DNA sequence: CACGTATGCTATAATGTGCAGTCTGACGCGG
DNA sequence: TCCGCGTCAGACTCGTAGGATTATAGCATACGTGA
């Protein structure tokens, strides 16, 4: 039993007949007109072009399947949009919107980053003229060769060709055994080692300890701004709300336990000793 | 935080809605400019939580100072980063989907609980045909495939009344309506009315399956997803490289396919597309689901643009890189060094040279610590700084800190416990390790570029454990055998066997010295040789009754060197021990006994003291290597061109076409063993005693001086042949098939080889250097099965208060006792009460330790054999007592309870076969007079005057004259003896003669040979010769043989003169001997014979290296319990025994025992011929027919202690091939676990009934509350395991999955419902806990009984 | 000294306060393990006491 | 492995029978492969790739 | 004691009793600074403990006892 | 409006796809 | 029940070094939030 799912789709649409351009035109008259029937034999008998239209569009993103949906998604656009009574036929038609829907998709999932379309066309612009560029040069084009030839600025071409860096898996191995990758080495840096934890442990309990060690009014404003001791970290102007109702005497009174403190630090021996860090 | 146990079951749909956090609609992950996440995306922080601590998206709300604020303006909760790997999310499926575990992972689960095919429910799902669901019109019923052709028929005709589906909806609907509690009834009613064996494996399966999916309370509707859950994005993370690149897991890849494709199908059903293009969605949306959940498993892997295969969510579990082996049970651990190592000799034995660089970065915390004791510095930054500058004062707080604080050195491969050890670290300038030589024999460490691992025990509990449990000083004995594993080798050896070992006169013969002390200062003043022959007067100490010394002061004749050694020597070991010329061998004896009568501490400093002056003489000695060390025989050449003459003998008879291809090559083979045999002697004699020229008197003959002999002998190094190529004949070399090579070497490495010789060495070397690349794989395979299964087994109890053990007796393999009783009953618990021969005293007491007191005892007194404690016969439930196992061998003493006695079993069993990665047996000689013992052995005498043996396994026994065996042989099938049964023969008496490569097919009856299925063509062939024409006939067997004569069995028919058949005396059995296959005849039809004449010769090739290539899968074998290809037939139950009726000469058996009256019949093969004789009293499992024994019958039959032993001897018997001693009481360790379950066949009181299989531990338990309440009592069965299926029958899933088949684990429990309660040390040390066993099992079991009192 | 993060700072400090306490919780690969054994679509969950 | 032909055969391949199955393998520089087989009852098979 | 901890393990018994034993032990001496018996004779408190239970000095029962005795001690203040 | 992101149309006819390289003994499971 | 495709594992730590690739028409109008 064939339980690929591909030589599964494709046997089901070559039982589905070929249509002739007057079978088009009467079957398509009645589907703009609304006949389920009709829209349905246009797009199964026509779904052997889509196929064909997408194995040309391969090795760029997605694989053959998923192309294979989003050019029938064409396919469908093109039989709600096409004109019977002019002469042309359903096949050139078929094939313009088939092609459009595969490129701009392969232009959004092909990406893990999601480049907007614009961006990405514009990068492209870029690419085939360096393409141009290097058949002539012998050698590949730099950003200024290729900011020369479209007469744009250099920045511009540097910027875009600065998002065209692809993005490496995590898991895949490093010197080709499947032992260590990037994620054995790739280090967060967001979580800290238990040196620099305990070393803010250190630093936040150390303040405390000469916290109470100025005056009683110079600790009861000065923590219940930064919000160490009190509930919310609060500013100069918000000190008011506590006890104070202040904004010049509460900047005085901050700056006051703050000098004090500058000079508890300098006798127990920091001060520029723990200014480096 | 803490919880108890951990259960796993079905994800409903609407569970899996619970952990979401949000539904991710988008493949978006970030925004390409502010590389912030999309919304509703993969990484969406609407739904996953913010990026930066407290802070909203577009920094609307920062700090503490906005808790649990909800952006209005962004949608994002101001909280830890931390939630970004832990909220889960979700996917809606459009179309339903099968969850691939619950399908293609076998048992298929989904097909086992619907009865139906997977390839049938395959069809369905691809949407290539129709299953019908209910068909109100019996016409048409359940689960019936109908074809595309098949639906149309049916639809005009029947319709309406038959619902018929396609696809995930079809199962998922089929799976909801299937009522388990209806079915299971109606299936219980179909076993009871013809329940063959394999239907009724069937169908108890699918009742255990209902019974089960009914008590997990899963729903089959779960098997088919309707939602998909999404990991968090932290843990498949999107992370920038320095370079601006990005990198990211492959599961964000196929997550993305997933959304693609199910988004795609949301929009074909709002188009209302035609049917054909929704079907091609739906297979896509399975696909991508299918390489998500599991990638490689249902067809082609989905690759990526690495052109690999997209790391699946399965794959992060499953295998080796998966999370349970490789971040789970072994991690990347702090406070850890590695550099390489070299010599420490100054060192003590718990000592280890530490590199200061190295010492000062691993105790960086514990310097900052003391440094702000000191008021050295201010703050951490300024003690960060002060060490940066490597200030004069901070070596001395460096000094201070290391100074009782112990280090774990550690050497890959960690075999054994003892491959890390604890020292007291001594800090040096320079960044080697410095070693102890003594343990380097542990850790099997050579300083040809080693490098070694060095870890902080942090903790003071890990201080202590380091200190007293880990110590080098602490661990010296092997915990494999009771055998000292610290033992000098090398230089040291050398020295004191330099020191000990005597020469003629020299200088000083015959002096007489006051002390020792005397002794040194004479020697290094220069009057007197370390092997002057001198009458010194030596003062040793004997231990008395008690714990006193009694000294005695006494003239020895010893050499000034062993004087001298005395003085290293401790009072209280005797000084006849350090008297002889002292090697390797004595030496451990040496360090045994002086752990025995002095104990630890000074056995430590001796150890020591041995290794300082053993290196200081070897020095002293000035030994080395010269060409002239390499002495050769003068008679190496005429052995030569004698063996070349016999060889061209036997190639000028194969020339004349009498002597086969493969005769010759035997003879060949067998001249140059011999004359390899030969040259090494001749070499040894000229070698070991060429000191032939003395004075004193005349000429005197000593032992040779010569360095390289000197290094033999003493064991230091080299070996006898290690010295064939270094100045004799290299020998025969094996190919790397194991075979070996018609022409061999002659030359050695003195002489030099030509580029034949050493072409033809090449290849035996590199087969050797690729066995030890490649084998090491599956010796370390078997450790790991045997570790797996032997986890859980701890020291539980002290005494189990049981009767039981198992007779154990002296191995007496050959002539010399290669297992002592003794050696095999040291520490271990007796049971009963065993005394001595005469029954009329007691001697030993019941529940006592065997200590080498008791155990010498048992020598004076002649102990036949003696009922010993094993783990086998203990009654403890989950786990053991300290008595049934006995002395920990590490120690030296009684066990200690709480010690994890399995894994160290499995360390033990496995380490020896994973670090080790002349059969002319023509006649026995008896050594010692006695008189000859057969057993098991059916004779019949020849025309010759012989008595020839026709049966198998014959055992010869030596009887002294009290009546007591001494030696034992093998005498095979077919061999010549020289005197019968219960003759008296004289000592050097070859007692037995026979031909090694030939087993031979010998006659019972006298008379003519007939040819009876011996067709040529069909089943053997014909070769003649010339003039006259000697033909052979060369028997094929079903590899050579045609379809024509396959049911044909070949065999010569004995027949009279008249051409009748031969009776076989005392049977009615017609002579007919079936040859096998390859059998070589030489006698054609028609041809007279006596008894005892030789029928056909069966050849038999072996000519392997042996060695551990060859003895592992044997071990590996018997640890699995494979039963062999021809098992052995065997009595089941005792009685009498009756011969019946055949079918066309296939054996019936009408056996009719004395209380089981009832009769029992068993179909034998015609060809299989019976060693015993009918109508005879036998015993259960009596052999019948010779071959291999299965372990499962064996246990079935003759119960545990018979296959214990069996599995303990025929493991044993491989190990003692390659002189590695492992105690019986490990692997009866491992068979305890492979006899963990039984089969219950009868119902209990409980919910047992038949078929059942449970713990044995848990089935005794239910009976002994049987016992008190009475109601029915449970009959079961004991059930034997292989190591692998033993370790995934334990309850534990959380065990089962970490071992291996993980997948496959996961769904049995998942589908169970299984809940596990962790109570093994595997699961503890995954979820990073406390071990329950050693230190842990006092604080394990102080929470038991926090957890027994609520 | 490998995953449990509150367990390593918590230690440090206290090798740093000389007092070699030891305060163990759960290592953070196993909290992994579950949560990709939930994205596979199998319920874990830990039954507490 | 040179592009040619080749006459191989497993020693054994049903460890049951012992038969010696002779194969032959036409191995390309560029495309598929051809395979010549015998099976047990000595019929002879072909197989593309 | 530090080099060799034979004897020390004779006065408990259970190896892994006496890791518990004198690791409380030294706890205490860590911790509490609680005075030692034996000269310290510049020693770690590891040490120390070992050298407390070789002498026989140091017990799980006498720890226990002096446990409740100081426990109670401070009750009877409280109330 | 601008800036970013999206939806859209153009009309000679064109209508079934196209990478695999074999390792080994053992243990289970439908024909 | 036998021949046969399918599954399952296949030692433990060290190490050296990054990573590279392809390509998606050209233009006009449409939809969503800050300045
Ligand atoms: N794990 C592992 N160990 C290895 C490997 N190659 C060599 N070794 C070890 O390195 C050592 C090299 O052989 P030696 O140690 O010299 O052998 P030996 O036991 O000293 O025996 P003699 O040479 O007779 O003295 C062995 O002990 C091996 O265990 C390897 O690939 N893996
Ligand atoms: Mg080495
Ligand atoms: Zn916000
Ligand atoms: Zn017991």
């Amino acid at each position: 039993r064939v339980l690929d799912a591909t030589q599964l789709y494709l046997g089901e649409i070559g039982y589905s007949p070929l249509l002739t351009a007057e079978e088009e035109v009467y079957f398509a008259r009645r589907a703009l007109r609304g006949d389920v029937a009709s829209r349905r034999r246009m797009i199964e008998s026509n779904l052997r072009l889509v196929v064909k239209i997408a194995r040309r569009y391969g090795n760029r993103g997605l694989a053959l399947l998923d192309l294979i949906e989003e050019g029938n998604l064409g396919l469908i656009r093109a039989v709600e949009k096409f004109d019977p009574e002019r002469g042309f036929r359903f096949s050139t038609y078929a094939t313009w919107w088939i092609r459009q829907t595969i490129e701009r998709a392969i232009m959004n999932q092909t990406r893990t980053i999601r480049l907007p379309i614009h961006i990405v066309k514009e990068l492209n612009v870029y690419l085939r003229t360096a393409r141009e560029l290097s058949h002539k040069l012998d050698h590949e084009p730099s950003a200024e060769e290729i900011a020369e030839q479209l007469d744009k600025p250099v920045d511009d071409v540097s910027r875009m060709l600065r998002l065209n860096e692809r993005i490496t898996s995590v898991d895949t191995p490093l010197g080709g055994d499947s032992e260590k990758a990037l994620l054995d080495i790739l280090a967060d840096e967001k979580e800290n080692g238990p040196e620099d934890t305990t070393q803010d442990d250190d630093m936040k309990q150390s303040i405390v300890k000469w916290l109470f060690e100025l005056n009683a009014k110079q600790r009861e404003v000065l923590a219940r701004r930064f919000g160490l001791l009190g509930y919310e970290a609060a500013t100069l102007e918000d000190v008011g709300r506590e006890i104070g109702l202040t904004r010049e005497r509460v900047r005085q009174i901050q700056v006051e336990g703050l000098r004090r403190l500058r000079e508890i630090l300098q006798t127990q021996g920091l001060n520029i000793e723990a200014l480096f860090l | 935080e803490e919880f108890d146990a951990i259960k796993i079951a079905l994800a409903s749909p609407d569970m899996i809605r619970s952990w979401s956090f949000g539904e991710v609609k988008k493949p978006e992950t970030i925004n390409y400019r502010t590389f912030k996440p999309e919304r509703d995306g993969l990484f969406c922080a609407r739904i996953f939580g913010p990026v930066k601590d407290y802070e909203c998206l577009c920094g609307k709300y920062k700090r503490l100072k906005h808790r649990g604020v909800i952006c209005e303006k962004c949608g994002v909760e101001v909280t830890q980063t931390k939630v970004r790997r832990e909220r889960m999310g979700h996917i809606e499926l459009a179309s339903p989907t099968a969850h691939i575990w619950f399908l293609k992972s076998l048992p298929s689960r989904i097909g086992l609980l619907l009865d139906m095919p997977l390839r049938d429910i395959e069809r369905v799902l691809y949407f290539e045909s129709y299953v019908v669901i209910e068909g109100g019109m019996t016409n048409l019923e359940r689960q019936q495939i109908l074809t595309e052709e098949q639906y149309l028929d049916a639809l005009e005709e029947f319709g309406d009344e038959f619902d018929a589906k396609m696809g995930a909806e079809a199962i998922q609907a089929l799976l909801k309506s299937m009522d388990l509690e209806q079915e299971c009834e109606q299936l219980r009613e179909e076993l009871n009315e013809t329940n063959s064996e394999t239907k009724r494996k069937k169908l108890t399966k699918r009742i255990k399956l209902l019974e089960a999916f009914v008590q997990s309370g899963n729903k089959p509707e779960w098997m088919i997803l309707t939602v998909l859950p999404v990991l968090p994005p932290d843990l498949r993370p999107l992370v920038p490289l320095d370079g601006g690149r990005f990198a990211t897991s492959d599961l964000n890849d196929l997550y993305r396919r997933v959304i693609n494709r199910n988004n795609r199908l949301k929009r074909l059903l709002d188009l209302a597309a035609p049917d054909i293009i929704v079907r091609n969605e739906k297979r896509m949306l399975q696909e991508a689901v299918d390489a998500l959940l599991d990638n490689g498993r249902r067809g082609r892997a989905i690759t990526g643009s690495n052109k690999r295969p997209l790391k699946s969510l399965a794959d992060m579990i499953k295998g080796k890189q998966g999370r349970f082996r490789q971040n789970l049970l072994g991690k990347r651990v702090d406070y850890s060094g590695r550099s390489v190592i070299t010599v420490g000799p100054y060192l003590r034995l718990h000592q280890c040279g530490l590199p200061k660089k190295m010492a000062l970065e691993l105790f960086k915390p514990f310097i900052y610590g003391k440094l702000e004791l000191r008021g050295l510095a201010t703050t951490i930054k300024a003690a960060k700084k002060m060490v940066e500058r490597e200030e004069a004062v901070v070596w001395d707080i460096l000094d201070e800190v290391i100074r009782e604080h112990p280090v774990l050195l550690n050497r890959a491969p960690t075999l054994h416990r003892l491959g890390i050890q604890a020292f007291e670290p001594v800090l040096i300038e320079g960044k080697a390790i410095q070693l102890h030589p003594l343990v380097c024999a542990a850790y099997n460490a050579d300083f040809d570029g080693d490098q070694m691992a060095v870890h902080v025990p942090l903790t003071l509990e890990a201080q202590l454990e380091a200190r007293a449990l880990m110590m080098s000083t602490n661990n010296i004995l092997s915990p494999a055998n009771g055998e000292p594993i610290i033992v000098p080798s090398q230089d040291v050896v050398l020295g004191l066997y330099y020191m000990t070992r005597d020469c003629v006169n020299a200088k000083g013969e015959g002096m007489v010295l006051t002390g020792p002390k005397e002794a040194e200062r004479l020697y290094r003043s220069g009057l007197a040789s370390l092997h002057a022959r001198v009458k010194v007067r030596i003062t040793e100490y004997e231990k008395d009754a008690n714990g006193e010394l009694v000294a005695k002061t006494s003239l020895k004749d010893t050499t000034v060197g062993r004087a001298i050694l005395w003085m290293i020597v401790p009072k209280g070991l005797p000084y006849s021990i350090v008297n002889q010329a002292l090697g390797k061998k004595a030496i451990s004896k040496m360090l045994n006994t002086c752990y025995r009568i002095l104990g630890l501490k000074p056995t430590v400093i001796f150890a020591d003291q041995i290794m300082y002056t053993g290196f200081a003489y070897a020095a002293r000695s000035g030994a080395s290597v010269g060409i002239d060390d390499m002495v050769i025989p003068e008679k190496k050449h005429e052995i030569i061109s004698e063996a070349e003459a016999e060889v061209a003998e036997i190639q000028e008879q194969f020339q004349s076409g009498l002597v086969t291809a493969g005769e010759r090559y035997n003879k060949v083979i067998d001249i140059w063993a011999a004359a390899n045999d030969r040259v090494s002697k001749a070499m040894m004699d000229n070698l070991q005693t060429e000191t032939v020229i003395n004075r004193d008197g005349q000429e005197e003959k000593q032992v040779s001086f010569n360095s390289i002999y000197m290094m033999a002998d003493s064991g230091a190094r080299g070996s006898a042949a290690q010295i064939r190529q270094l100045a004799g004949m290299r020998g025969l070399m094996a190919k790397p098939d194991g075979s070996i090579i018609e022409t061999p070497i002659t030359a050695n490495f003195r002489e030099g080889l030509n580029v034949l010789q050493y072409f033809i060495s090449t290849h035996g070397a590199r087969k050797g250097l690729a066995d030890t690349a490649l084998k090491t794989a599956n010796s370390g395979y078997l450790t790991r099965r045997l570790v797996d299964v032997a986890q859980d087994l701890v020291v539980t109890e002290d005494d189990c208060g049981t009767h039981e053990g198992i007779m154990m007796t002296p191995v007496i393999e050959g002539g010399d006792v290669k297992e002592p009783l003794r050696d095999r009953v040291l520490g271990r618990v007796t049971a009963e009460d065993v005394l001595k021969p005469g029954t009329a005293d007691i001697l030993v007491p019941r529940n006592t330790l065997l200590h080498e007191q008791w155990c010498d005892l048992l020598e004076e007194n002649s102990v036949d054999a003696v009922k010993v404690r094993s783990v086998v016969s203990c009654d403890t439930d989950f786990g053991v007592c300290a008595h049934c196992y006995g002395r920990d061998l590490a120690r030296g003493h009684i066990i200690n309870k709480g010690e994890a006695i399995g894994v160290i079993a499995a360390q033990s069993i496995g380490e020896p076969g994973t670090q080790l990665t002349a059969a002319a047996e023509s006649s026995i000689q008896v050594k010692n007079k006695g008189s000859i013992k057969l057993s098991n052995v059916k004779s019949v005498v020849n025309s010759s005057g012989k008595l020839v043996i026709t049966s198998r396994n014959t055992e010869l026994k030596l009887i002294d004259e009290f009546g007591r065996t001494k030696e034992s042989y093998k005498v095979p099938y077919g061999a010549v003896l020289a005197k019968g049964d219960g003759e008296q023969v004289a000592g050097g008496e070859t007692v037995a003669n026979w031909d090694p490569h030939t087993m031979p097919v010998i006659t019972e009856v006298s008379g003519f040979v007939r040819f009876t299925d011996m067709i040529d063509g069909q089943t053997i062939t014909r070769q003649t010769d010339e003039l006259t024409g000697l033909s052979s006939l060369v028997v094929l067997d079903s590899a050579e043989r045609t379809a024509g004569g396959k049911d044909l069995r070949p065999a010569l028919k004995i027949v009279d003169a008249q051409g009748n058949d031969v009776l076989i005396p005392g049977t009615d059995m017609p002579a007919q001997y079936f040859l096998p296959g390859k059998a070589i005849v030489q006698l054609e039809d028609g041809v007279q014979i006596s008894s005892g004449d030789t029928l056909a010769r069966i050849p038999q090739e072996s000519g392997g290296t042996k060695d551990i290539t060859g003895g592992l899968p044997r071990v590996a074998d018997l640890f699995e319990a494979r039963r062999p290809k021809e098992p052995a037939i065997l009595a089941e139950i005792s009685g009498i025994v009756s011969f019946g009726k055949e079918t066309k000469g296939k054996r019936r058996l009408v056996i009719t025992p004395v209380d089981g009256s009832d009769p029992y019949e068993e179909m034998i093969p015609k060809w299989r011929q019976l060693n015993v004789f009918e109508g005879e009293r036998v015993e259960r499992g009596d052999v019948i027919s010779d071959g291999p024994e299965a372990p499962h019958d064996i246990l079935r039959l003759r119960g545990v202690h018979a296959v214990t032993r069996y599995i303990v001897n025929e493991v044993q018997d491989v190990y003692r091939l390659q002189g590695v001693k492992i105690n019986d009481k490990h692997i009866e360790v491992i068979v305890r676990q492979m006899l963990r379950k039984a089969t219950i066949v009868n119902a209990g009181s409980s919910d047992f009934l038949e078929g059942e299989q449970v713990e044995y531990s848990r089935v005794k338990i239910a009976n002994r509350e049987l016992e008190a309440n009475g109601k029915v009592g449970a009959t079961y069965s004991r059930d034997l395991l292989g190591i692998t299926k033993a370790s995934l029958a334990t309850e534990s899933f959380i065990s089962a999955a970490s071992f291996q088949e993980t997948t496959r684990v996961l769904t049995e429990a998942a589908v169970a419902g299984k809940r596990d309660e962790l109570r093994g040390l595997k699961e503890n040390v995954i979820v990073g806990r406390l071990i329950p066993a050693g230190t842990g099992y006092a604080y394990h079991q102080d929470r038991m009984r926090r957890r027994a009192a609520g | 000294k490998s995953d449990d993060v509150n367990g390593r700072t918590k230690m440090y400090k206290n090798i740093v306060d000389g007092n070699h306490q030891m305060e163990p919780g759960m290592p953070e690969s196993f909290n992994v393990l579950l949560k990709e054994i939930r994205s596979l679509g199998i319920n874990i969950e830990l039954e507490d006491e | 492995r040179s592009p040619g032909v080749f006459f191989d055969s497993d020693k054994g391949k049903t460890h049951s029978s012992g038969k010696v199955l002779y194969n032959a393998r036409i191995i390309p520089y560029r495309g598929s492969w051809l395979d010549f087989e015998f099976d047990p009852k000595d019929n002879l098979f072909v197989r593309i790739d | 004691a530090r080099v060799t901890v034979q004897d020390a393990v004779e006065k408990i018994g259970n190896r892994f009793d006496l890791v518990l034993v004198a690791a409380r032990r030294a706890r205490q001496m860590q911790v509490g600074g609680k005075d030692p018996l034996v000269p310290e004779e510049n020693d770690k408190t590891t040490v120390i403990a070992l050298r407390e239970i070789e002498e026989g000095l140091i017990n799980n029962q006498i720890l226990d006892v002096r446990e409740r005795q100081e426990q109670q001690e401070q009750e009877a203040a409280e109330l």
